């Protein structure tokens, strides 16, 4: 089994404004198998209501999901996005960070 | 500009009980317009794009139909790859399909494609001229060998050069109003200060469709390729697309970087400079 | 529209 550890970006659908109403994603590509574990969290905390869009995949096979919530950003909020997958040994988190 | 229509399978096993998860989905361009999962509650061939539920019941019998078999073929494949790769039946394994056609600006066929994967590998695909097979190991040729006897090619050449090209030129004139749209990167620089010597520059582009685009640095009016970051387009979640590309530069010597923006939205040159 | 009627078995 050829196994490929998930690339992560975190980021709003649009520009962040504290106090106004975004969307939060995180992208996970390039992984295989396509068994995935994706949780958003907010400050810490796992947030419930995820979506994500339909498994689809690269032309070298790699599969990519997109995870998003809707989320109103704050001075002090902080967000991440937890990934786990039979490649990596522990849970990865990728903070949100507005200038990435 | 030019345009696709692709369809992509993936079909997993579930080797303890019952069939493959299997989930399809259809793409015009960058656009996804139906999808199947064979988890969601309908079992039925479903609509993601406005303009796809224009179509009548006899489409969505037809498509339902297809993939029904599609996902079954792929039931059945998944025993065949297990015995010719000597494989017990404890460990999930993986089905991959993609294919579709190209066309130009007029519209008219291009290129087309058919290619298949097992457990993330290349297994068999359709070459360019749409009538032999490359088969990367024996168990490949093997259905090499099957599709051969069986004249898969040409049906399959006949679905790409054709049927592919009509189905992708319809959905374009009905879907015109954003299909035939392009959205032009908006794009502005930011500033990011790492110590009292060093700076990057990050060039932004926002809210593009298609997703197909190009950023680039030059210092002094030549490519700059060194000390830059650049991230993997990647979806807003509303359609369009998003991306940045970053290079670090001594601070106090700003003015000599500019980031060059090429989009399909974009008639003429677009460059950006930190004059901020 | 998809390829039909059911590609073929490997």
């Amino acid at each position: 089994m050829i196994q490929r550890t998930p690339k992560i970006q975190v980021y709003s659908r649009h520009p962040a404004e504290n106090g106004k109403s975004n969307f939060l994603n995180c992208y996970v590509s390039g992984f295989h198998p396509s068994d995935i574990e994706v949780d958003l969290l907010k400050n810490g905390e796992r947030i419930e209501k995820v979506e994500h869009s339909d498994l689809s995949f690269s032309k070298d096979w790699s599969f990519y999901l997109l995870y998003y919530t809707e989320f109103t950003p704050t001075e002090k909020d902080e967000y991440a996005c937890r990934v786990n997958h039979v490649t990596l040994s522990q849970p990865k988190i990728v903070k949100w960070d507005r200038d990435m | 500009g030019s345009h696709s229509m692709r369809y992509f399978f993936t079909s997993v096993s579930r080797p303890g009980r019952g069939e493959p998860r299997f989930i399809a989905v259809g793409y015009v361009d960058d656009t996804q317009f139906v999808r199947f999962d064979s988890d969601a509650a309908s079992q039925r061939m479903e609509p993601r794009a406005p303009w796809i539920e224009q179509e009548g019941p006899e489409y969505w019998d037809g498509e339902t139909r297809k993939v029904k078999a599609h996902s079954q073929t792929h039931r059945v494949d998944l025993g065949t790859l297990r015995g010719y790769y000597n494989q017990s039946e404890a460990g999930s394994h993986t089905v991959q399909r993609m294919y579709g056609c190209d066309v130009g600006s007029d519209w008219r066929f291009l290129r087309g494609y058919h290619q298949y994967a097992y457990d993330g590998k290349d297994y068999i695909a359709l070459k360019e001229d749409l009538r032999s097979w490359t088969a990367a190991d024996m168990a490949a040729q093997t259905t090499k060998h099957k599709w051969e006897a069986a004249h898969v090619a040409e049906q399959l050449r006949a679905y790409l050069e054709g049927t592919c090209v009509e189905w992708l030129r319809r959905y374009l004139e009905n879907g015109k109003e954003t299909l035939q749209r392009t959205d032009a990167p908006k794009t502005h620089m930011t500033h990011h200060a790492v110590s009292d010597h060093e700076a990057t520059l990050r060039c932004w582009a926002l809210s593009f469709y298609p997703a197909e685009i190009t950023l680039t640095w030059q210092r002094d009016g030549e490519d700059q390729t060194q000390d830059t970051e650049l991230v993997e387009t990647r979806p807003a979640g509303d359609g369009t697309f998003q991306k940045w590309a970053a290079v670090v530069v001594p601070s106090g010597q700003e003015q000599r970087y500019t980031c060059h923006v090429q989009h399909e939205g974009l008639p003429k040159p677009l460059t950006l400079r930190w004059e901020p | 529209a998809q390829w039909g009627p059911d590609p073929a078995a490997a």
